[PDB]
RNA sequence: UUUUU
RNA sequence: UUUUU
RNA sequence: UUUUU
RNA sequence: UUUUU
RNA sequence: UUUUU
C-alpha cells in the first residue's frame, strides 16, 4: 500500500483506522466493487478498494483478524451511548441488545470469552451459509470442436 | 488527507526504463460510449448525404 | 511508427492513449477497415489504422496484453460516476453492472485476481466463439487446367 | 416494496418483514445469460461458380 | 530439443523437487500462483504445488 | 438481564 | 484450511 | 451485493 | 509408453 | 500457441 498511495507518513495509521470501519459494517469478501468512504465532519472524501486486496497472499479475513478488540472496545462506547447495533445480524435477525459485541463477519475465537454467545456465533455462522458450494472447477480453455483438417483445396 | 486514482509504480510497459507511457494527463476523456463505436458511422458521412 | 508519423515528440505518448480506446470500445483482429478516431472537446479529428497492424511480428492482442490496469482504473472511475457497461458484453448479454471490470476482447490473468469473474471470462470467451476452424489452406496458385501442347500448326 | 433496517426497531414486524419478503420471491432466477450474437448457422463457402 | 532422444519431458522429470521448494518460498512471500492452472482454473491458493 | 398491549 | 457481500 | 410490478 | 503450448 | 470485429 506504500507505494501505492505515496504517503511518505505514519497517516496511514489513521487511514487503516478508517479501514476499520467500512470493513466492519459489511461483507468481506475478494467478490467487492464500488468503492468505500469516511467522513470528516460533513465532508464524504472517498477511497478505492481493489489494490488492498490484490496484494495479501492469503484471504482477507486472515489478516483483519488482529483487528478484534479495538472495534470491540469502539461498539462498546458508541452502544453505552445510544442503541447502536451493526447491519450483520439486522439482515439475521437478532434478538437482544446486548449481543451486538459479536454480530461481525469475523473475530478468533479465545480462552478468555463466554459460553453463551459462541452459540449466537456459530450457529449464525453456518446457517447465514447455504448452498454455495466448494465447487471446484469453472470450464477449460482448450476448446476446439473439430479437429484440423490437414489438407489442400484445389481446382 | 486525500489522493487521486492512477497512479505511477503500477506495471506499465516501457520503450526503455525511464519512460512512462500512459502519461498521467488523461484524467478528462470521457465521451460517449456509442459516440466512440464502429457501429455508428461518422460525423462526415451523415453530412455527405445530408448533402447530396 | 515513428517513422510513419514523423512527430519527433512524446506526443505519442497521447496518440496512443488515444488507441487504447478504440481499441477497447470494439474487436481486436487483422480483419478491420475504416479509420478510428478520438476527441478533443467536440471535434472529431480522425486517424488511420493500418501500419500499426502490419508492423508487428506477433499479432495485435500480443502487444497489446501490456495495457490492463491502466483502463481497468479508468473503467473503476468512469463506472463509479455513472452505469457505464462496455460493448463487448452488451452483444453477450451480461447481467452485472458490477462486472463491467472484464468485459474485455483481451486480458491476461494473474495470480492476484478473484475466482469469480474467472468463470464468466472464460465460458464467455470460449462460447463467443464457434463455427470458425483451423481450417489451415486457401488454394495454390499453380492452376493449369492444362497441359502445354509443344506442336506445330502448319497448312 | 422497499427499506432499510436500522437499529431503532422493533422486533415483532422485522417476522413479517423478512418472511413476506422471501416468499414473495419464488422461481426467477439469476439465471444469468440469455444468448449470443454470433449466430453463422454455416461456414463462407469461399468459392466461385462458373459455367 | 533436437538433440535428445526420449522427448523433453522425459529428460525434465528429473528437476521436481528444486522448483519445488523454489515456489514454496516464493509463494510463501507471496500469492503466487503458475500459468497452468490459471487457464485451467484452480480454486485453492495452496494448490500450487502440482501446477505443473 | 430481556419477554406483561 | 477455504466458502459468510 | 443483485432478483419483490 | 507416447499425445498436456 | 493461434482463431473473440
Amino acid at each position: 500500500v506504500m507505494a501505492d498511495y505515496e504517503l511518505t507518513e505514519d497517516k496511514m495509521q489513521i487511514i487503516l483506522n478508517g479501514l476499520m470501519v467500512w470493513c466492519i459494517e459489511n461483507g468481506t469478501s475478494p467478490n467487492i466493487n464500488g468503492m468505500w468512504v469516511m467522513m470528516d465532519g460533513d465532508d464524504q472524501v472517498e477511497f478505492p478498494i481493489k489494490p488492498l486486496i490484490d496484494h495479501a497472499k492469503p484471504t482477507f479475513r486472515q489478516i483483519m483478524a488482529h483487528f478484534s478488540d479495538v472495534a470491540e472496545a469502539y461498539i462498546e462506547k458508541r452502544n453505552q451511548d445510544r442503541p447502536y447495533m451493526p447491519r450483520y445480524g439486522l439482515q439475521r435477525n437478532l434478538t437482544d441488545m446486548s449481543l451486538a459485541r459479536y454480530a461481525f463477519d469475523f473475530y478468533e475465537m479465545t480462552s478468555r470469552t463466554p459460553i453463551r454467545a459462541r452459540e449466537a456465533h456459530i450457529q449464525m455462522k453456518a446457517a447465514a451459509l447455504r448452498g454455495a458450494n466448494n465447487n471446484l472447477f469453472g470450464l477449460d480453455g482448450n476448446v476446439g470442436t473439430t479437429v484440423e483438417n490437414t489438407e489442400r483445396h484445389t481446382t | 488527507p486525500r489522493l487521486k486514482s492512477l497512479t505511477s509504480k503500477m506495471r506499465v510497459p516501457r520503450y526503455e526504463k525511464r519512460v512512462a507511457l500512459n502519461l498521467d494527463h488523461l484524467i478528462l476523456y470521457t465521451p460517449e460510449q456509442t459516440d466512440l463505436s464502429n457501429t455508428r458511422s461518422t460525423r462526415k458521412q451523415f453530412d455527405t448525404w445530408f448533402e447530396g
